[PDB]
């Protein structure tokens, strides 16, 4: 298999591939989250460079992970789908073994863990 | 215990003048218990017809499998599969499970769309091909069907005559089998029309 | 040891070119001329036997190869690459078709399988593309006669007539003026021999020209009687003598 | 199943009966027990019918590829080595007992191959439930330097012994002749000694005899335009 | 060792772009133009074959329009050989879904799968991405008629009308100008041909340089028909719409 | 310029590593020749022992692959022995699987196909050797088939390999132009070896002692190499006419 | 199956019957149980026809490849390759093999490999179902350094008795003579050896 | 250029520069020799005494393979040990299958094919040793020398390391002055002399002599080290010849 | 220069730079001494602290009852190689009821280090080891270099300023080899030897580390107030 170390340290103690991944996020459409006293709201930007779009079927920016947790994102759309799928699978796996849905903190810790693993694994960006 | 006689049921296929006929009973059982009177055993992939007797889970699985395979065939070949080619595909598919076989008795029937030639074939559970001129029999009343077909059958019957012959072959064979019956279907197949008839029979 | 080249050796350049495919096509251009012409009742494929030495026995090197009884192939470019593609093409006709459907694959589907092998050398780890273009001529019951070209990229196109390698640009112009939809096979062989003479410098005879047809069934070449539905191969390689006879009526 | 192989002056002849049985029931009255591995290499197969066809088509396919690779007509010893090594690997679980014959650049050959992977050489061989009936005729009438006409006679007589005296064998005689420097001739239903006599009665029914609940047209055609 | 010769196909630029994806998109911009237009009563797929010859056999040729199942078709822009690898994968996913659920695969589920395969070639494996962009035209009983596109990045989006390949900038402006929501299939056929006619790099648009297909409920009663147009049928619609 | 280090296409459509492997071929500075008789195939090769400390009996570039097939190599000995061991393995496996002796032309094709793979796969380098295979094949009769680092192979009436191949080639070309036949019309292999040595002397313009040559002979059902004393008997017959 | 290998002054002779049985039915009455693994190394096969044929074919391959690399193998080397296959696959094989060969250095040598996969070098060896009936006869009549004519008589008389008493043995007596002079095949028909 | 940075790369000459660089490491090593005698072979090697703290006779360099083959090498000592370990596996597998101890020519090709394999790929480094080895088999005595390229031949005498030119000259004299042959006991004495004469290239540090032999008459065709009185006798003979 | 990018590359003069760079890590490491008589074998090690708040890095590792080593260089690499020696010592005891010979222990360490110098991807070990032991042929001292070169010596030293201790032992060779049946005097000679490699700093109670093995003495390490006797 392809084993090449793509995420490595530089002389100034930086991991450039991780820093260049943040530059992809900077390019992504704006996403905002605000929590009230008894609710949370997720606002998302849709760039108006694309008209003649079918808004019925186009992937929506906010995704349900379970009936009680949602995930929005900024950055590479294709990359987000891989994190959403893994999260939705882990949500049903937690329900199946612990007999209780995930806490928002747990689901977060899981996704962040996946993101971390892809910064010190061979052959992956 | 014997997988080929848990669920029960029969298929018979015959050739006539510029036509073929294929027919099945509708029974599904758990040994002595009758479960369903609507379990059809004849399927079609375009103009090619496949009857399957034996273990019902395998009947369902193999139908789902040959639908899958003939669908991809049509997309790549840009034409419907022919009876002669399908026969070879059934044989291949069964033999790849040589040491863990599907417990089934498949029967192919159809007319070659180019040559117009009537075609039938039978198989054992590991895919050996019997390509008979006259008739093919399969299932828990195969002995009874061999007896009916061997006396009732004559070559070059017209479609409406062939219907009476195969119907009487199935019905009377089914009535001497504990695990077959509970209704019956007969397909009469010509080059560009197919008639499907449900038969009235005793429900015991 | 281990193959530690698990990464692509063919990548996109800033201009959107795939360098190694372009360079492979350059190798094909340097190769000896080969052509194919489709008639109403057959197909002809032909090439020059460019002999490396006169001490060499050019009959032992086959540029025109049987793939199935009804499909033949000829090439321009790197001969060794062609030889291993012919081996893989013959095997894949059995493993992914005849062993499943009990009949030989139709022309377009076998071409598709060869194309797939050539595409994988364009994307898989630690390999260069194949340095050949193939012309594949064949017959099958439901599609009739057909002629296909296959390039190092894996791309394939159907042709009425075409040429590849050294003098392809000049040969394709010659074919455009001569080709019509009412050609008999003998007419297409005559045109094939005329077209190929322009690109050949030295000797032009049955010993220096390799030519095969996809035509009528040859029961004499089947090797057994007694099965009416087996009438024999449609692929026939013309003899040294058979070529020389048609060079007198040239 | 009754299969024989007989060697003659300029070739080898192979013959078989045409009956397939499930227990005591005759499943097929016109079974083909003669398989073509290559144009000039045929074999007769006894045992599991799916196994005899499968094993001859697998080796037959590999032989064709080998023939193309080496630019040489296939050899019987090649088919033999490939069949025995395959059957030995599967320790007899592939139930194929074959008489392998043919002509090649080396001459004419006759071998037998058992399901466990043992091979035998011989001038005359027979396999199957009818082998003892067939081998009795071969042991009584075989001589060195048989002609082609004599060998077809001896081979088909040995199968007839099986048809009549063996319950596992019946119906017709299939023959294949492989002569040196000649196309192999495959004589399907060479003899037809068992045609059923006319029945006493016609069992053609009057129309409308069967009771019918429902009729409908089946849509075999694709989804239509407009 | 081997490290010396590795192009590293799955890395970010300092600007946070994927080099090989960007260069693959540059490749696709030189491919023949493909257009999809979605109407109330069906979908149109039109595509331009690249500079053909008089000796190309057109009636048996297919480089642009492929059938995935009886309800979904794609228009290809980029490396044909790369597209065929992905097309055969999509055809298998459709039949896997049908075998499992005994229902035809919803269009978006098939599009997401193919798009996820493309995404993988950008994040791991060290291989070059697929040099292909698809227009997916399909129907299912949840969302009805649907148009999608996917590109080498593995990103996909939905459209009322869209173009891929050469001159998409010019093509998208012309579609944005003449497209309306209450439009019908016959109208959409005319728009698709008029758009190619103006954006083409060829001197004139003729039947031999086009591939054309429609997905209509124009199929006797409550079902969907796919029509891949024959050379003579493309010639007829070119005379009808008044382009030749 | 890494397109010159591994087996990938240059902008000209060339494989430089293949071309450089051909150049390694001549590193030993040894010339070989192969001719066909009626009943036999003869291969001769120069033998050079520059060091007095070497055991001259162990210095050889002719290999007995099978009972029927002989192989002479033009190139360095490590790559020669690599190719020899593989050909021996391939010829033995063939006999086991297919029940007859591997033909000379089929072994050549297999070894050439192996060579083709080293030109297409980056991790494997080409072998810097040219393999000349000789036999009396039971179907084709006397046979010469030659393989190179490009993966090319072809049959030969006669052939020559090494630094001075062109001189030997033209010498043989001219002989076959006169006789107008594909072989040496001679009954005994002894006289076909005498022809081979004579025409190498004429082409290279050098005289040979018994220790300066190395000879291999293929007959029906065996290939064998001559001893120094068997060559000396050959050299005496040439000098006496 | 009755088979034996005997060493004499000029070399070694292998003897065998020609009968193969399926129960009481004689499948083959002209079987060759003497098989060549090298020009001057042969073996006698007892047990499963399939197993012994498969083993012999692998040994013939191993000694062909040995010859290509290291020249002519010793009889001891051939016996070792037979032993390796028989011992390492003892659970799945039924093969009793007598290995017989002629070197110029070592002259005639005989090695027997019973079911276990053990090796035993002997002046002569007997094996197969028929061998049980001739242990007495062979032990009383074998001498070292016999002539060719004496050794052919010893084997002929021995296998004649083995065939007489064992239903599993019969047909012709085949023999193979291994000397410096080369390889001679002999055959002896029932009418000859039954009247001894 | 860049053709010398990666192993298995052909230069425009047709040379593998990484193999040629390995030879430089060999040339940098201490002197080692082999002498083929009437019924066997003698091996000897120069061991540089870096310090008084080195325990005499303890850091043994010559290695035995099976019971009948001797191996000695010049260059990177660990690389030599790695090659002998492989040699011992090859000789064990040969004896396991074929019963007879591996013949010397057969053994030579086993090392040869293994060393050649380390010139086929850029993922591995060539061997930094030339190896002189041999012993007695059924066909008599055999001496071999094996280079980093995988090249090996049979030798009457062999030498490698820093003092190889000096040694080769002395070996060439013995071949000329003894065409009928040299005895095993004679070859042990001559081996001592040639190492002492070859020590002029490494004259800065004093050294320790180490000899081994296989002889059909003197050791029953087994590999043994020269020890005690016979070693001292060969040292005395060597010391007498330099003065 | 161009030939130091990995361990698989020879220089034009036939050098392996990655190995020579690994050899450099040893020179940067703290000094350790080894010396033996006929009866006993001693290791003396100068331990290095990070600062005044920190502990002194341990230099001596036990491998068996009859064998152990001192390290100089990358401590994690010493942990890998000492763990490998513990296993090989253990395998010898369990399978053959046999204490592993010190010479055979050297041969195993050599062959383990070699594999890392000939293969792509890996790196040489960055540590040097002094192995002492008492086996069936008496007392032994070995020096291991990560090149693969293992050498049997009467005495030696490795690390920074090791040349001073190595000269002292070269002078004292005839004296300390004769210290039989007197462990205290043999350690005194080792402490006096390592003193020749000190500058500015002197041997304190938590600074010094001593180990001994001998005829009727298991491999034992002395640290803290147990070495105050020898200061
Ligand atoms: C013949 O071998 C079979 C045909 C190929 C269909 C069929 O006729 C059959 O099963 N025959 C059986 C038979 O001959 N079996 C023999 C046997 O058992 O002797 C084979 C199984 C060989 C072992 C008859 C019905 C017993
Ligand atoms: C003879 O061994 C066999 C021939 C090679 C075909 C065959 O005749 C046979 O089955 N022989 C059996 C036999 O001798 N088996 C031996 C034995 O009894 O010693 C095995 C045990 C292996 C030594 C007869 C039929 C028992
Ligand atoms: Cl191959
Ligand atoms: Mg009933
Ligand atoms: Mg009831
Ligand atoms: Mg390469
Ligand atoms: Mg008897």
């Amino acid at each position: 298999g392809y084993d090449r170390a793509l995420s490595i340290f530089s002389p100034d103690g930086h991991i450039f591939q991780v820093e260049y991944a943040l530059e992809a996020v900077k390019r992504g459409t704006c996403a905002v989250g605000v929590k009230g006293k008894n609710c949370v709201v997720l606002g998302c930007e849709r760039r108006s460079t694309l008209k003649l779009q079918d808004t019925r079927i186009t992937p929506s920016k906010v995704s349900k992970i379970d009936s009680h947790v949602v995930l929005s994102f900024s950055g590479l759309n294709a990359d987000s789908r891989i994190l959403i799928e893994k999260a939705r699978v882990e949500a049903q796996s937690h329900r199946l073994t612990l007999e209780d849905p995930v806490t928002v903190e747990y689901l977060t810790r899981y996704v962040a863990g996946v993101q971390q693993r892809y910064t010190q694994s061979g052959g992956v960006r | 215990s014997d997988p080929s006689s848990i669920n029960g049921g029969i298929v018979v296929a015959m050739t006539g003048k510029d036509c073929v006929a294929i027919a099945c009973d509708l029974r599904l059982g758990s040994q002595s218990l009758g479960v369903s009177n609507k379990f059809e055993k004849i399927f079609h992939y375009g103009h090619v017809f496949l009857g399957i007797t034996g273990l019902a889970t395998d009947v369902t699985t193999l139908n789902e499998m040959f639908r899958y395979k003939t669908n991809l065939y049509k997309l790549k070949e840009e034409r419907a599969i022919e009876p002669e080619t399908f026969t070879q595909l059934v044989s291949s598919s069964l033999y790849e499970r040589r040491f863990g076989p599907y417990f089934v008795g498949p029967v192919v029937a159809g007319i070659n769309s180019k040559s117009g030639k009537p075609f039938i074939a039978g198989f054992d559970l590991i895919g050996c091909i019997d390509e008979a001129k006259d008739f093919i029999v399969s299932g828990t009343a195969s002995d009874q069907l061999f007896g009916m077909c061997e006396s009732l059958y004559e070559p070059n019957l017209e479609p409406e005559d062939l219907f009476e012959t195969i119907s009487q072959a199935l019905l009377n064979a089914a009535d001497r089998d504990a695990l077959s019956g509970w209704g019956a279907v007969v397909y009469i197949i010509k080059k560009d029309e197919v008639v499907k008839r449900y038969l009235k029979m005793r429900q015991d | 040891m281990t193959d530690r080249y698990s990464f692509s050796l063919t990548t996109f350049s800033p201009s959107g070119k795939l360098g190694q495919i372009d360079y492979a096509l350059t190798a094909v251009k340097q190769g000896v001329t080969s052509l194919g012409i489709k008639a109403t009742n057959g197909v002809v494929i032909a090439t020059e036997k460019k002999s490396s030495s006169p001490l060499a026995m050019s009959e032992t090197l086959s540029k025109v190869s049987l793939l199935t009884p009804d499909i033949g192939a000829v090439y321009s470019g790197m001969g060794p690459d062609y030889r291993v593609l012919v081996d893989k093409s013959r095997k894949v006709a059995h493993t992914s078709y005849k062993r499943i459907y009990g009949e030989y694959p139709p022309t377009k589907l076998l071409v598709s399988e060869v194309a797939k092998i050539m595409q994988e050398a364009t994307q898989s780890g630690g390999v260069r593309p194949f340095g050949v273009s193939l012309l594949i001529a064949g017959h099958d019951e439901f599609n009739g006669f057909s002629l296909y070209q296959v390039d190092p990229s894996g791309s394939y196109f159907p042709w009425k007539a075409t040429a590849i390698g050294k003098g392809s640009v000049a040969a394709k112009t010659f074919l455009e003026k001569r080709w019509n939809d009412e050609l008999e096979l003998e007419d297409a062989i005559h045109i094939a021999l005329l077209t190929l003479k322009e690109s050949v410098e030295g000797e032009f005879n049955g010993d220096t020209i390799e030519l095969a047809i996809i035509g009528d069934e040859n029961p004499d070449l089947l090797g057994y009687t007694g099965i009416p539905t087996d009438k024999g191969p449609r692929f026939r390689k013309l003899t040294s003598q058979e070529i020389n006879d048609r060079l007198e009526a040239l | 199943t009754t299969i024989v192989g007989v060697k003659f002056n300029n070739g080898v002849v192979i013959a078989a009966d045409t009956r397939s049985t499930q227990g005591p029931i005759v499943a097929d009255k016109n079974c083909a027990k003669l398989h073509r591995i290559s144009p000039k290499i045929w074999c007769a197969g006894a045992g599991t019918a799916a196994d005899t066809e499968a094993v001859t088509q697998l080796i037959g396919s590999n032989i064709e590829l080998h023939s193309l690779y080496t630019s040489r007509e296939p050899r019987v010893v090649s088919a033999l080595q490939m069949l025995k090594q395959h059957l030995f690997k599967y320790q007899g679980h592939i139930g194929a007992y074959l008489i392998v014959a043919g002509v090649d650049p080396t001459g004419s050959h006759l071998f037998s191959i058992h399901a466990h992977g043992s091979t035998d050489v011989g001038y005359y061989l027979s396999l199957g439930s009818g082998s003892l009936a067939a081998m009795a005729v071969l042991e009584s009438h075989w001589k060195q330097d048989l002609t082609k006409e004599e060998a077809i006679k001896l081979a088909s007589d040995a199968i007839q012994a099986g048809i009549w005296n063996d319950l596992g064998s019946g119906s017709n005689v299939d023959v294949c002749v492989m002569e040196i420097g000649k196309d192999a001739e495959y004589l399907r239903n060479y003899l037809t000694p068992n045609v059923r006599e006319e029945k006493q009665k016609s069992y053609k029914f009057p129309r409308g005899t069967t009771a019918v609940l429902k009729e409908s047209i089946v849509n075999i055609c694709d989804i239509q335009e407009e | 060792g081997s490290r010396r010769y590795d192009s590293r196909t799955t890395i970010f630029s300092p600007e946070g772009r994927l080099y090989q994806v960007e260069y693959a998109l540059e490749s696709i911009s030189h491919a023949g133009t493909a257009i999809g237009i979605m109407a109330s009563d069906g979908i149109v797929l039109a595509a331009e074959r690249k500079v053909t010859s008089t000796l190309l056999e057109q009636d048996t040729s297919t480089e642009k329009l492929y059938k995935l199942n009886d309800k979904i078709a794609v228009a290809v822009a980029g490396l044909t050989a790369d597209a065929e690898i992905l097309i055969n994968t999509a055809r298998i996913h459709a039949q896997n879904y049908l075998k499992t659920y005994n229902e035809d695969i919803p269009v978006e589920i098939l599009v997401r799968r193919l798009s996820d395969i493309k995404q993988g070639y950008t994040q791991h494996g060290g291989l070059r991405p697929f040099g292909v962009s698809f227009i997916y035209a399909g129907y299912d009983d949840r969302y009805g008629y649907q148009l999608y596109t996917s590109n080498p990045s593995g990103n996909y989006t939905g459209w009322k009308a869209i173009s891929v390949g050469a001159n998409t900038s010019a093509a998208q402006t012309l579609l944005q100008m003449d497209y309306k929501d209450d439009m019908k299939v016959d109208d959409a056929i005319e728009l698709a041909l008029k758009t190619l006619s103006k954006t083409t790099d060829s001197s004139a648009l003729t039947y031999d340089r086009l591939e054309f297909a429609t997905i209509r409920k124009g199929a006797n009663d409550g079902e969907v028909y796919q029509k891949i147009f024959k050379p003579q049928e493309i010639k007829d619609i070119l005379v009808k719409t008044g382009i030749t | 310029g890494y397109d010159r280090h591994i087996t990938i296409f240059s902008p000209e459509g060339r494989l430089y590593q293949v071309e450089y492997a051909f150049k390694a071929t001549n590193q030993t500075n040894i010339n070989s020749l192969a001719v066909r008789g009626k009943d036999c195939t003869v291969v001769i090769s120069q033998k050079k022992v520059p060091d007095k400390l070497l055991d001259p009996t162990t210095v050889s570039y002719i290999f007995c692959i099978s009972r029927t097939i002989g192989m002479v190599v033009n190139g360095p000995i490590p790559d020669a022995r690599n190719a020899a061991l593989r050909a021996k393995a391939e010829a033995a496996e063939f006999r086991y699987k297919y029940g007859y002796d591997m033909p000379c032309d089929v072994l050549a094709k297999r070894m050439a196909n192996l060579s083709q793979i080293y030109t297409q796969r980056a991790y494997m380098r080409p072998l810097g050797v040219i393999l000349t295979f000789v036999s009396v094949d039971e179907e084709l009769g006397p046979s010469i088939y030659k393989t190179d680092p490009a993966g090319y192979y072809v049959g030969y009436k006669a052939t020559a390999t090494g630094p001075k191949q062109q001189e030997i080639t033209t010498n043989l070309e001219n002989h076959f132009k006169k006789s107008k036949i594909d072989h040496i019309n001679e009954e005994s292999w002894e006289k076909v070896v005498e022809f081979a040595i004579t025409h190498m002397i004429d082409a290279l313009g050098t005289e040979f002692s018994k220790n300066d040559l190395e000879v291999g002979v293929a007959t029906k059902d065996k290939f064998f190499t001559l001893s120094a004393e068997n060559i000396e008997e050959r050299l005496v017959a040439i000098a006496e006419q | 199956t009755s088979i034996m290998a005997v060493t004499f002054k000029d070399g070694v002779i292998l003897g065998a019957d020609s009968r193969t049985t399926t129960g009481a039915y004689i499948a083959n009455r002209v079987t060759d149980k003497l098989t060549r693994v090298h020009d001057k190394i042969w073996c006698c096969r007892s047990g499963s026809a399939a197993d012994t044929q498969a083993i012999a074919d692998i040994v013939q391959y191993h000694l062909e490849l040995y010859t290509s690399q290291y020249g002519t193998p010793s009889t001891e080397t051939a016996a070792s390759v037979f032993k390796e296959l028989c011992y390492e696959n003892k659970d799945n094989l039924t093969a009793g093999i007598i290995v017989a060969g002629y070197d110029d250095k070592n002259k005639g040598e005989v090695y027997t490999i019973p079911l276990g996969g053990s090796v035993h070098k002997l002046p002569y060896a007997i094996a197969g179902s028929g061998s049980t009936f001739i242990y007495g006869y062979c032990d009383k009549n074998f001498r070292e350094n016999m002539s060719k004519e004496e050794t052919v008589d010893f084997i002929k008389h021995s296998l004649s008795q083995a065939i007489k008493w064992d239903g599993s043995s019969g047909g012709v007596i085949r023999m193979v003579v291994l000397t410096a002079a080369g390889v001679e095949r002999l055959i002896f028909y029932p009418d000859e050896y039954e009247q001894l | 250029t860049g053709y010398d940075l990666s192993n298995s790369v052909f230069s425009p000459d047709g040379r593998n520069f990484q193999v040629e660089y390995a030879v430089k490491a060999v040339e940098n090593g201490t002197t080692s020799i082999g002498i083929k005698c009437n019924d066997g072979v003698v091996f000897a090697v120069e061991k540089l005494i870096t310090s008084k703290l080195l325990v005499p006779q303890k850091n043994v360099k010559i290695q035995v393979v099976d019971r009948h083959i001797g191996c000695v090498y010049s260059g990177l000592i660990p690389d030599g040990r790695h090659l002998v370990n492989r040699g011992r596996e090859e000789a064990a597998s040969f004896k396991k299958l074929y019963k007879t101890p591996i013949p010397i020519p057969a053994f030579a090709d086993r090392l040869g094919q293994y060393v050649q394999a380390h010139t086929l790929y850029n993922s591995v480094r060539p061997f930094g040793v030339s190896t002189i080895f041999g012993g007695v088999d059924k066909n008599g005595a055999h001496l071999y020398m094996l280079e980093p390229s995988g090249s090996y031949w049979g030798y009457k005498g062999a030498a490698t390391g820093k003092g190889r030119q000096s040694a080769k000259a002395e070996l060439e004299k013995l071949v000329d002055h003894h065409p009928e042959g040299l005895s095993a006991r004679e070859a042990v004495k001559q081996a001592a002399k040639i190492i002492y004469l070859a020590h002029e290239d490494n004259k800065e540090k004093d050294f320790e002599l180490e000899i081994s032999w296989c002889s059909l008459s003197e050791t029953n065709g087994l590999h043994k080290f020269v020890k005690g009185d016979l070693l001292q006798e060969a040292i005395d003979f060597a010391q007498k010849e330099i003065n | 220069n161009n030939y130091d990018g990995d361990t698989v590359t020879f220089s034009p003069t036939g050098r392996l730079f990655q190995v020579e760079y690994a050899l450099e890590a040893i020179k940067q490491g703290s000094v350790t001494v080894g010396l033996r008589s006929n009866t006993h074998a001693v290791l003396v090690a100068l331990k290095r602290n990070a600062d005044e708040l920190s502990s002194y890095q341990k230099k001596i590792i036990k491998c068996d009852e009859h064998m152990g080593l001192s390290l100089a260089g990358l401590a994690p690499d010493a942990r890998v190689l000492s763990n490998y020696l513990r296993q090989q010592c253990n395998y010898s005891s369990l399978v053959f009821n046999r204490k592993l010979a010190v010479e055979r222990a050297g041969h195993l360490l050599c062959d383990k280090a070699q594999k890392n110098t000939q293969s792509y991807g890996g790196r040489p070990y960055g540590v040097g080891l002094l192995i002492i032991g008492y086996d069936k042929s008496g007392a032994h001292l070995l020096e291991f270099q990560p090149s693969g070169n293992v050498t049997e010596l009467y005495g030696t030293a490795i690390g920074a300023r090791s040349q001073g201790a190595k000269t002292y032992l070269e002078r004292t060779l005839d004296t300390f080899i004769k210290i039989d049946g007197n462990p205290d005097e043999l350690i005194k000679a080792g402490v006096e030897a390592i003193s020749q490699s000190l500058r500015d700093e002197s041997l304190t109670v938590d600074n010094l580390s001593i180990a001994i093995v001998g005829k009727d003495t298991p491999f034992t390490i002395y640290d803290g107030e147990a070495v105050a006797k020898y200061i």
